[PDB]
RNA sequence: UCAUCUAGACAGCCGGACGGUGGCCAUGGAAGUCGGAAUCCGCUAAGGAGUGUGUAACAACUCACCGGCCGAAUGAACUAG
């Protein structure tokens, strides 16, 4: 066990982000589009896995 | 779409001066001054009235009347960072190995130590960029504060921080430990 | 549509306006919909309370500004959330009813005209 | 000093509520029957005032019962669980007496009003016997002076 | 090219069982009057059973500009033909007279589209009497009050291939 | 002190600015601004010197600092 | 092509987001939110017989709607260079 609170400030930055079908980035959570050009800044994303 | 004329607006207070020579900008307060090299965005400033600067760009487009309101908020973002300060609080986060962090002196240099991050024998250091004061805070238990005048120093000095204690070969949404920037504000907010 | 419902809105208010000598302009802060209910129904015999956009009202009452020329002091007291009570009562009688109603942790009158004459009260 | 209230179908959970209460759930339940007596065959709301010794079991009125018990009904077993749907005659009078039963309660904004609520509470019962219930409560002002 | 207006003014041949045809009219941007005649003929084989050999044109006549130094806003509807389909547009250009008006307005459909002289059709092209009927942004920037602004970085081009002093881009 | 920018005026046009004609038939006459049609192009009128009023691009003329 | 718009639009904060009614069937329960149908009134400035989270069912939170600040264009779907 960490905190709640710490752990809700370590996942903020480690769990609470998106990320892009076709090139696996690691995205913000509210993004509609992949910032990265390899891809064609595509917007299938998906909600990066979380546990439990 | 050339948009002939667009244009910004910044707020001069009372204890602050603004010398702008071609595009280099300086900004005199009572926390000291600051400056700033903006050569590169091709924009025009106007003093109106010696508490209001207007910066203009003529015939425009897209990128160019967005790096308008960007060039804004940077010279905004001096202003404010030379009256109120900037203060970024980070804190400690682990479970079983505590992060020990101090403050040594390689050639008089200020460098920030990290010992025991997830318990390994490596000693991560991080240099601390000048106008950047940092306090280990009391009364919170495992925060650290950085302050000062600017806040590209002030910000990526945290970020240097928060990025020297990644975790490598593990999975990071279980191994969650590291330092994390929990509060940004001024150091005189609420003035 | 828009403009259709906004149309008789203008009407209503100036009916009121005229209809009523008192006018009691009320703000109100975190009131719910259920305390506001329940006020109208007690003032429903003597009472008329109106709620509408500010800028909405501004503009209906510099357009009746000719008629009722005294209505127009009104004018600085409508910033904020307002509400409009017209009531045949003089005064007091209305004031306390509506101050006393659905006090919970609130609705307050921030200003009385009557007649032409503006009353802090 | 403790109100309880409770939709409950005549003439029969009730043991969860009445535990916190340290009332026999056989009591409460004759006493309820008692009271739905008038319509136990219906769904009605019941209010148990609790006096720390007994409840005191009364049903308060609610327009859905009210209309269903007004269309005129024969009784159901409800074993059979069927679709049970309710046809109705205009009972323009009983629509007006249910009005007047509100009496407002719960401040309905006109007698007027409570009718043309009373009229809306009828999506299940047909309301007349050849109109979309309150379909003609808009054009028909006739009844206004009898729900007050 | 630069354009002209014409009228063109035809009819059918006249036949003993139908004499005195309806004579249609139609205003053309062209360069010359062969041009404007074929365009003329074009329209109307698109809209009515004729041709040319069955139809002859009874007037064409220049069409010069009324006030030639009155600034306009117009209004342009055209079809146009695209790579995959046809669709209709609604451009306004703010110009001084009608033909200078549809030849930029040709340079933009050639210049923003890659549409050609062959698939551009005119629609119609009117005059916008009154302002705030203006409904495009980069028009109406032009129709405020008092509108003045700097031309910045003037290039001065130099007639000799060499330059005694660094030049200056002030205006 | 006091805040001090660097103004950098130059030459806007806009109706009644006096320009000079660059190239053309007119070729060193002045003319006077009477309409902006667009960015690019504007309504002069030059009419003591001879100037007929005409439409034409800003780069056949120069502004000068007469208004 | 549809809509909204100085009678205040779209973002961002803040407040309300209600009664008839736990509408009718059906379930051991399902009260806006397991489903089947209907989907109507009142008070309104405004609030769906409900957009989600949500509980055994509640309760609770949030919505789409209306309001104060902001004062001027913006949202959705589609077409082609
Ligand atoms: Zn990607």
């Amino acid at each position: 066990i960490i905190e709640p609170s710490l752990k809700a400030l370590a996942s903020k930055y480690n769990c609470d982000k998106s990320v892009c079908r076709k090139c696996y980035a690691r995205l913000p959570p509210r993004a509609t589009n992949c910032r990265k050009r390899k891809c064609g800044h595509t917007n299938q994303l998906r909600p990066k896995k979380k546990l439990k | 779409m050339k948009y002939i004329q667009t244009e910004q607006q910044i707020e001069v207070p009372e204890g602050v001066t603004v010398s702008i020579k071609s595009r280099i900008v300086k900004v005199v307060g009572p926390r000291g001054t600051l400056t700033k090299n903006l050569k590169h965005i091709d924009v025009t400033f106007t003093k109106v009235n010696n508490q209001l600067i207007k910066v203009a760009v003529h015939n425009g487009g897209r990128k160019h009347v967005a790096a308008l309101r960007t060039v804004k908020s940077l010279v905004d973002n001096m202003i404010t960072g030379v009256t109120k300060g900037y203060k970024y609080k980070m804190r400690y986060v682990y479970a079983h190995f505590p992060i020990n962090v101090n403050i040594v002196e390689k050639d008089g240099a200020k460098f920030i130590e990290v010992r025991n991050f997830l318990g390994d024998k490596k000693i991560r250091n991080v240099p601390v960029r000048d106008g950047v004061t940092i306090e280990f805070s009391t009364n919170v238990k495992d925060e650290i504060v950085l302050s000062g005048n600017s806040v590209e120093d002030v910000s990526q000095n945290a970020a240097d921080l928060q990025q020297i204690c990644r975790v490598r070969n593990k999975d990071i949404r279980k191994f969650l430990d590291g330092i994390y920037v929990s509060h940004k504000g001024f150091i005189t907010e609420d003035l | 549509g828009i403009r259709e419902k906004k149309a008789e809105y203008f009407a209503k208010l100036r009916e009121y306006l005229e209809e009523y000598k008192s006018l009691f302009v009320v703000g109100v802060d975190n009131v719910s919909s259920q305390q506001m209910h329940e006020v109208r129904k007690e003032l429903r015999g003597r009472a008329v309370v109106l709620m509408g956009k500010n800028t909405m009202v501004r503009r209906a009452i510099r357009g009746f500004l000719s008629d009722l020329p005294d209505f127009e002091k009104l004018l600085p007291f409508v910033k904020g959330n307002v509400g409009f009570v017209f009531t045949n009562e003089p005064l007091t009688e209305i004031k306390n009813v509506i101050v006393s109603n659905r006090v919970a942790a609130g609705l307050t009158v921030v200003q009385v005209y009557d007649n032409g004459q503006v009353f802090p009260s | 000093v403790k109100y309880l209230y409770l939709r409950a179908v005549g003439g029969e959970l009730a043991p969860k509520i009445g535990p916190l209460g340290l009332s026999p759930k056989k009591v409460g339940e004759d006493i309820a029957k008692a009271t739905k007596e008038f319509k136990g065959i219906k769904v009605t709301v019941q209010l148990k005032i609790q006096n720390r010794q007994a409840a005191a079991s009364v049903v308060p009125s609610a327009s859905s019962l009210v209309i269903t018990a007004l269309k005129e009904p024969p009784r159901d077993r409800k074993k059979d669980k069927n679709v049970k749907h309710s046809g109705n005659i205009q009972l323009d009078e009983i629509i007006e007496i249910a009005r007047q039963m509100r009496d407002k309660s719960f401040g309905r904004t006109l007698a007027s009003v409570t009718k043309e609520i009373l009229g809306t509470a009828q999506s299940v019962g047909c309301r007349v016997d050849f109109k979309n219930p309150h379909d003609i409560i808009e054009g028909i002002n006739a009844g206004e002076i009898e729900i007050p | 090219a630069h354009f002209k207006e014409y009228q063109v003014i035809g009819r059918r041949l006249p036949t003993e069982s139908v004499p005195e045809p309806k004579l249609f009219r139609m205003r053309i941007f062209a360069s010359n009057e062969v041009i404007a005649k074929s365009r003329y003929w074009y329209f109307l084989q698109k809209l009515h059973k004729v041709k040319k050999a069955s139809g002859e044109i009874v007037s064409i006549n220049q069409i010069n500009e009324a006030h030639p130094t009155k600034v306009k806003n117009f209004g342009v509807w055209v079809r146009y033909d695209s790579r995959s389909g046809t669709h209709n547009m609604y451009k306004e250009i703010r110009d001084v007279s009608r033909v200078a008006a549809v030849e930029t307005l040709y340079q933009d459909m050639a210049a923003r589209h890659r549409a050609r002289f062959r698939s551009i059709h005119i629609l119609k092209v009117a005059e916008i009497e009154k302002t705030a009927d203006v409904k495009r942004q980069y028009v109406k920037q032009f129709l405020t009050k008092d509108l003045k602004f700097p031309l910045p970085h003037r290039v001065q081009k130099s007639t000799k291939t060499f330059s005694y002093k660094r030049p200056s881009t002030f205006y | 002190t006091d805040s001090i920018v660097k103004a950098s005026n130059w030459r806007l046009v806009e109706v009644g600015r006096v320009v000079l004609i660059k190239k053309g038939q007119s070729a060193g006459k002045l003319a006077a601004i009477v309409e902006i049609i667009d960015q690019k192009k504007v309504l002069i009128d030059g009419p003591k010197a001879g100037v007929p009023r005409q439409a034409i691009n800003l780069g056949q003329v120069v502004l000068t600092p007469l208004t």
